[PDB]
């Protein structure tokens, strides 16, 4: 190991641990699964359902005490039936302390909003809205937030294109900017950087 | 039973009543955003848009789908109403600038490979 | 309580596609062959989706 | 001839005026903002050449496009360039700008704001130095040198 | 930089001379080093408050 | 001190060639100060360095007035310093071209050239590579 | 561990409330502004006489690009395009094939200077020192297409700049 | 067909639409229209200038990276038309002015200029020709401009047999001089007209229409050695007309007719401005003369062109024209003029 | 080693220049055409072959670390010389 490997905390982990058993324990109606990766970070894998019920939990309970939403975005993966995956990191003061959880969606079905837990969820939930298109119920006001007005589609779906499908220029005829469909005088150049030889055996996948 | 959880309707019947509100919405609001944003089109040419939007989508049986549309729908009315959107942004509905691209085998033929 | 819709799933009025783009584009679905110049075989393992190969034409400016 | 001379003399006049006292709106987008921010600083000093940022476009003569112009924002840039009283200059500062830069290929990126305003100088540089945008000034001020308004409208 | 090749590129003068550094500076400049599975989310004091990346 | 920084004013004004160098060089460069001359340009500027101004005002070029083709009396510009005092008098090193001329190379360019664009002489793009596709040529005598 | 910023009291005996009280008076910290101000007045401005006078810049300074040759004339670029693999902005085009005396060269190389965000990752990709970032800032353009180099220009540019370029090189190369 | 000169691409910015265009008097009224309509589909274009190039600035946008290229280019010298006309397959004429200066006529303008243009074309090997004439050209015109159209265009028939001669009447558009001049004439309080124009009609075009009309005959093939006229869809007479344009731009109409000779002695007196004038004799004669009808000739049905009725463009025009109060009144509220349609 | 095609245009070191019908060289009108005069091909078949008594010669473009990688040559034919794939330079046992 020495010098250029990045050491090891074992008490962080098992404390970590512990806390991930704990959470599971007091809410098995919701809690699918908790994880320890190997650099001490705890993430709770929960049912959809409980995504108001297991984040108050977080916030309310003295021994969690998450009062700080570090963070709320979406995650898309094409190849799941639910597409959509939904991570919250939060932040505890008083234990110093830091968890994620993670939840599930697909492009139909609704997710309640957490901004009667956290209030900077809001233009959390609203540029998920915006990126991917995953509908939030109960948000106090929803629309699009990054995006230009009247923008079609979510960019960062992996089905999206990079470019887009519009592009925009002025045009004297009608004296305004007006849009129109995409042409590239040079073409994004695709790479094919993959190397064709395993580069990972711990994470070597069954033959199937 | 396929066990989905609806968005706002139980079935395609109040999704109707939804689409009717909207519409509603969209042709009261129209002779407004052409007066407001001092566009050069008739409050005919506005509605008759506003009807082809909504017939463009006229094949739709998922109440689930139809209940996100409506809300995109309310999401563009509210960001019209507001003045949110600019001239171009409306006026990007007409599409004034496009050639008209042909239809038939031979013209697409005549002019690329595209089919 | 739940709905119970009864229809094929179909979301392509709600990805802001262009109907050119819908109706005459063709996806192959394929496990990519084995590059023959090596003998790794780790690029053969998940399937693709790709587009139909559309026009490309060279630019009269910088080529 | 006489009259040729006199629309000669004038002209100097009027380009000694106007590229001697270039009022540019206070505009700027991104990173490149910041690189105009240190050429007003007291190292470079533009207002020791007469170069003074003014707030509104009815009191401004040059657009400089310091950062990224995206989709969202062209109508705008459209707007506050076409509400400038003429003659009116632009200066493109940054890759951005000049033709998308690092965000080209991107779905909400404007692939260069010539496609929204006519320009007279591009300022290369990711972000050009402050002394690289008042070598671009400068050059301008030589091009509003070169112009023959007056002279053109004589030999009409 | 950290003295492992297969992430930080080698000094110029051994790419030039050694038959292992040429390799792995061509291999981080074209292909780059690859990183193993897994996600992080990773904050810093900068000074407008908490900087993060998931 | 007065009578001091009014003699240093007149010392500047007969620094310079008399009271017409004294105007030249105010209307030139809106300075005018006196230094050290550390070299000439083949073109005609001349290089001034000196060590008591702050770090910024200790180097400075008086431009010349007539570059390749056209009168810079008034028109002078940045991009007329050639390589090796652009070197100098960018501090990127503290020895002028004089005592540490650069390595000669006959691909080197023996005369520069200052920002061309704007002008006939301006860099226009083009495609350097051949043509692709070579299209098949019909014989020129009848078939029949 | 941690200071306070705001948390002292002002002391409430007649001297402190009668100073208190002639500052609210007569504006006792506004002159001092003033005298911050004045003081400011007679000092020596930082200002530099451009373009006669130019800011410090060092060798590694990243510039405008140039393509290098050998000291025998011949171009040191091999067409290996580890420069267009790597350039972020995807500015770098390039096309090759034998020469004809078969030799390993270009036939297109275009950096296209809108794209390009001037990092310097091509240089440091290069494994011969053909392609570099010159020492050069002031080349503003009129329109668009002269920021548009091919392979000419940037082999122009090398030959215009070599010798600060070899300079600059070889006071950098330890570091490299 | 020159393998670099085949059309690639969607039809949109960055193709190719195999079309070089060297567009003379390109930076007018109808020639930034044309220009922008040939940038649109990837054509390459040469706009020749004598302008200053500040004046140029507006045709920047029009086409992608080194699609538009100005050079400078002099009327008397066939040297620049000849540098300007070299390798482009189409060359379009747009050269005119509406009064006379000190250095050109309307004979200079008119016929030795484009004689000039066409016979360089066709010794340079340009293999399409389009020029542009007046509908109302005629030899005995009383107008001097319209008889230096007559002349003008017989002249480039006999040097460019295969040329194409377009002829619009009166085109109205957001830069004319023909909604514009009526509804400027509101500054004198009110309007002159010679017998209250109730003795002309006007069938005016639409600026769109007649630049999509040479964009179509470039694009034709038998549209080689043909001979246009594009006009509106609707005639009118010019009091009609006239109280039309008031009635959209919301301002009191006061008409009152003017003698002739009256009217030619206020243009003369118009025409001493060393700048642009306001009016002229000639343009006094060719507001009050009434468009021809010519129905042997072709028109922009022939080119797949419907002809915008002025009733859907006028707004646009004339909404600049009105005060604060009536700005955001709407289209169909000013009820359209009544029509002379045969 | 610039040469002129037949319409007075410089055949640049590439062997591009425009055909007498191309439309594209509108674009120098005006203006000039950019071509770089010192042609390497020339510059390297100037450089005289080395002797050397080795028959594995090493090369590294001269500089040190300023030049190439480091390459070695093998000089067994005599029918030809060895060229180093980097910057050309041709060395050669001594023959005759
Ligand atoms: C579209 O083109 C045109 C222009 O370009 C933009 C013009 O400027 C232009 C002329 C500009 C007018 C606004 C001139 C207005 C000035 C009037 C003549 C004032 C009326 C007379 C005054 C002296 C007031 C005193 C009244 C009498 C006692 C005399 C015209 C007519 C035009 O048609
Ligand atoms: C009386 C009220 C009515 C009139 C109101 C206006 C009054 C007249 C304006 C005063 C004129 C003075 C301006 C002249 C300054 C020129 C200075 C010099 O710099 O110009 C040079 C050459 O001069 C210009 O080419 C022409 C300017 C001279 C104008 C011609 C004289 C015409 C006077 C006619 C007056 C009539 C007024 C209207 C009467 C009805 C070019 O140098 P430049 O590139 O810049 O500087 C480079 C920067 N460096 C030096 C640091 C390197
Ligand atoms: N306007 C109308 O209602 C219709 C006009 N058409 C015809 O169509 C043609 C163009 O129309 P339009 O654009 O409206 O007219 P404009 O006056 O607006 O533009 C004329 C163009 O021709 C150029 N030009 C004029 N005179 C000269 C000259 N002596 N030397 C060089 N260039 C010159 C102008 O360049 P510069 O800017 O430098 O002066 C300008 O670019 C004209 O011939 C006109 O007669 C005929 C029917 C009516
Ligand atoms: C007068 C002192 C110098 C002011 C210079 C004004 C520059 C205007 C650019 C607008 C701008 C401002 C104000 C600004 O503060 C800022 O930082 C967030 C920007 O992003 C870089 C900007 O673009
Ligand atoms: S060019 Fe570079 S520095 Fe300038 S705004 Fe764009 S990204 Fe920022
Ligand atoms: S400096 Fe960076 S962006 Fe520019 S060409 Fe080199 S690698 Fe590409
Ligand atoms: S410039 Fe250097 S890195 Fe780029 S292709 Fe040439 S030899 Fe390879
Ligand atoms: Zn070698």
């Amino acid at each position: 190991t020495r010098p250029t490997i990045r050491p090891r905390n074992d008490v962080v982990h098992k404390q970590l641990s512990a806390f991930g058993q704990y959470v599971a324990e007091i809410l098995p109606k919701y809690v699918q699964q908790v994880q320890v990766s190997c650099f001490n970070e705890l993430e709770i894998f929960i049912h959809p359902d409980g995504v108001i019920p297991v984040l108050t939990f977080l916030r309310d309970h003295t021994n969690a005490q998450f009062k700080s939403l570090a963070d709320l975005t979406a995650v898309d993966v094409p190849t799941r039936q639910n597409r959509f995956e939904i991570v919250y990191n939060l932040l505890s003061l008083r234990f110093n302390s830091r968890i994620r959880v993670k939840t599930y969606t697909d492009e139909l079905t609704p997710i309640e909003s957490s901004v009667t837990v956290y209030k900077a969820a809001n233009w959390y939930e609203r540029e998920i809205w915006d990126m991917f298109g995953v509908f939030f119920a109960n948000h106090p006001d929803l629309r699009r937030i990054l995006t230009d007005y009247g923008f079609e589609g979510h960019p960062f779906r992996k089905d999206f294109p990079l470019s887009g499908y519009v592009e925009l220029r002025y045009d004297d005829e009608v004296k305004r900017v007006v849009a129109e469909p995409v042409e590239l005088a040079q073409e994004f150049r695709k790479f094919d950087l993959n190397s064709p030889w395993e580069a990972f055996p711990a994470y070597r996948q069954p033959p199937e | 039973g396929t066990s989905v959880k609806p968005i706002f309707s139980r079935d395609m019947n109040e999704a109707k009543r939804r689409v009717r509100e909207l519409y509603r919405a969209w042709y009261r609001e129209v002779p407004n955003t052409v007066h407001l944003f001092q566009l050069d089109i008739s409050v005919k040419q506005g509605r008759d848009k506003v009807r082809e939007m909504f017939m463009k989508n006229a094949h739709v049986t998922d109440p689930r789908v139809v209940d996100l549309l409506v809300i995109k729908g309310k999401m563009e009315l509210e960001e019209t109403i507001n003045v949110w959107k600019q001239r171009t942004h409306i006026m990007r509905f007409f599409h004034e600038t496009e050639a008209p691209r042909p239809t038939d085998f031979l013209s697409k033929f005549y002019v690329g490979h595209d089919p | 309580q739940l709905i119970a819709v009864d229809e094929k799933l179909d979301i392509t009025t709600l990805t802001g596609v262009p109907e050119e783009h819908i109706k005459t584009r063709k996806v192959r679905i394929f496990v990519p062959a084995r590059n023959n110049m090596q003998s790794g075989v780790n690029n053969t393992k998940k399937w693709k989706m790709e587009f139909d190969t559309r026009e490309r034409w060279e630019n009269p400016l910088m080529g | 001839s006489r009259g040729e001379y006199v629309v000669a003399k004038l002209d100097d006049l009027v380009n000694w005026a106007r590229r001697s006292s270039l009022w540019p709106m206070t505009f700027g987008l991104a990173c490149c903002a910041v690189e105009m921010m240190h050429m007003a600083a007291p190292r470079y000093d533009m207002d020791r050449f007469g170069v003074v940022f003014r707030a509104s476009p009815r009191q401004s003569d040059v657009m400089i496009v310091a950062g990224t112009l995206t989709n969202k924002m062209a109508p705008a840039l459209r707007k506050v360039y076409d509400q400038m009283p003429e003659p009116r200059y632009v200066v493109s500062m940054g890759s951005c700008a000049n033709g998308g830069g690092y965000y080209h290929y991107s779905y909400s990126v404007v692939r260069g704001c010539d496609r929204i305003v006519p320009v007279d100088i591009y300022v290369p540089g990711c972000p050009p130095t402050a002394e690289a945008l008042l070598y671009g000034i400068l050059q301008l001020q030589r091009k509003i040198k070169r112009e023959k308004r007056l002279r053109i409208w004589y030999r009409r | 930089k950290v003295d492992d090749a297969k992430v930080s590129p080698p000094k110029r003068a051994e790419m030039k001379t050694s038959m292992e550094s040429l390799i792995h500076h061509f291999k981080l400049y074209t292909e780059g080093y690859q990183v193993p599975p897994g996600a992080t989310y990773t904050a810093i004091e900068a000074p407008k408050g908490e900087f993060g990346v998931y | 001190e007065l009578v001091q920084v009014l003699r240093r004013g007149l010392q500047q004004v007969s620094g310079h060639g008399g009271l017409r160098g004294y105007l030249r060089v105010l209307f030139r460069a809106n300075d005018v100060r006196v230094g050290t001359l550390v070299g000439e340009d083949k073109y005609g500027n001349k290089y001034y360095e000196d060590n008591k101004q702050f770090f910024g005002r200790h180097r400075w070029v008086i431009y010349t007035t007539e570059m390749n083709g056209r009168d810079t009396f008034w028109d002078v510009d940045g991009s007329m310093v050639p390589p090796e005092w652009h070197r100098w008098l960018h501090c990127m090193t503290d020895d002028p071209p004089t005592t540490k001329p650069p390595t000669a190379r006959k691909y080197i360019w023996t005369n520069h050239k200052f920002n061309v664009s704007g002008t006939p002489q301006q860099y226009v793009p083009y495609s350097t590579t051949r043509k692709k596709i070579q299209e098949w040529v019909p014989p020129s005598t009848p078939y029949k | 561990t941690y200071k306070f910023v705001n948390m002292r009291e002002p002391s409430m005996d007649m001297k402190s409330v009668t100073d208190r009280a002639a500052q609210t008076l007569l504006w006792t910290e506004l002159v001092r502004g003033l005298g911050m101000t004045l003081s400011y007045l007679f000092r020596e401005p930082a200002t530099i006489n451009y373009p006669f006078e130019k800011g410090p810049l060092s060798p590694r300074f990243r510039g405008e690009h140039a393509l290098r040759r050998y000291p025998s004339g011949e171009e040191r670029c091999i067409a290996c395009k580890l420069c267009e693999a790597v350039c972020p902005a995807q500015a770098i085009t390039i096309e090759a094939e034998p020469r004809a005396d078969g030799s390993r060269r270009t036939t297109r190389y275009d950096i296209d200077m809108t794209k390009c965000i001037y990092c310097g990752f091509c240089q440091e990709a290069c494994p011969v020192d053909a392609i570099v970032e010159g020492p050069n800032f002031e080349f503003s353009t009129e329109t668009h297409e002269e920021l548009l180099y091919n392979k000419e220009k940037l082999l122009n540019n090398g030959d215009k700049w070599e010798a600060e370029i070899a300079a600059n090189i070889q006071a950098d190369y330890l570091y490299r | 067909l020159h393998h670099a000169l085949i059309p690639h691409g969607k039809g949109g910015r960055s193709s190719v639409s195999g079309i070089v265009a060297t567009v003379f008097g390109a930076t007018g009224f109808l020639g930034r229209y044309v220009v922008n309509h040939l940038g649109r589909m990837g054509s390459q274009v040469i706009v020749p200038y004598r302008c200053e190039p500040y004046d140029t600035m507006h045709l920047r946008p029009m086409g992608d990276l080194g699609q538009i290229i100005f050079m400078e280019w002099n009327g008397k010298d066939k040297d620049s038309i000849r540098k300007v006309v070299e390798h482009s397959n189409v060359v379009i004429n747009l050269v005119g002015r509406e009064w006379e200066t000190k250095n050109f006529d309307f004979e200079d303008v008119f016929v030795k200029i484009p004689h000039a243009i066409a016979q360089v074309s066709k010794e340079a090997g340009v293999e399409k020709l389009i020029h542009i004439s007046h509908l109302n050209a005629d030899i005995k015109s009383p107008s001097r401009y319209l008889r230096s159209k007559a002349v003008g265009e017989k002249e480039v028939r006999a040097a460019f047999p295969e040329a194409t001669i377009i002829k619009p009447s009166d085109i109205f558009g957001r830069e004319d001089r023909f909604l514009n001049y009526f509804a400027s004439m509101r500054w004198f309080g009110g309007v002159p007209l010679i017998s209250l124009g109730k003795e002309t009609v006007k069938q005016p075009v639409y600026i769109v229409d007649v630049s999509k009309g040479i964009i179509n005959a470039i694009k034709d093939p038998d549209a080689k050695g043909k001979t246009f006229a594009f006009v509106g869809p609707n005639r009118y007479l010019l009091f009609d007309l006239v109280q039309y344009i008031f009635a959209v731009a919301y301002r009191p109409f006061l008409p009152y007719p003017l003698p002739h000779f009256a009217y030619r002695w206020v243009g003369r007196l118009f025409e001493v401005s060393p700048f642009e004038p306001w009016t002229t004799r000639d343009k006094v004669e060719r507001v009050h003369m009434s468009d021809m009808t010519l129905p042997h000739l072709p028109g922009l049905e022939d080119l797949g062109i419907q002809a915008t009725p002025l009733e859907l463009k006028a707004i646009e025009v004339l909404r600049r024209h009105r005060t604060y109060r009536w700005l955001t009144s709407e289209m169909e509220d000013v009820k359209p003029a009544k029509t002379v349609n045969i | 080693g610039v040469r002129t095609s037949p319409t007075g245009e410089k055949v640049t070191h590439t062997g591009q220049a425009y055909d007498d019908g191309d439309y594209r060289r509108v674009r120098f009108s005006d203006r000039q055409k950019e071509v770089n005069e010192n042609f390497a091909i020339d510059l390297i078949a100037e450089q005289p072959v080395s002797e050397v008594g080795s028959r594995v010669i090493s090369c590294d473009g001269g500089g040190g670390a300023l030049g190439h990688p480091r390459v070695y040559i093998n000089l067994d034919k005599e029918t030809k010389t060895g060229t180093c794939g980097y910057c050309g330079l041709q060395f050669r046992q001594p023959h005759h």
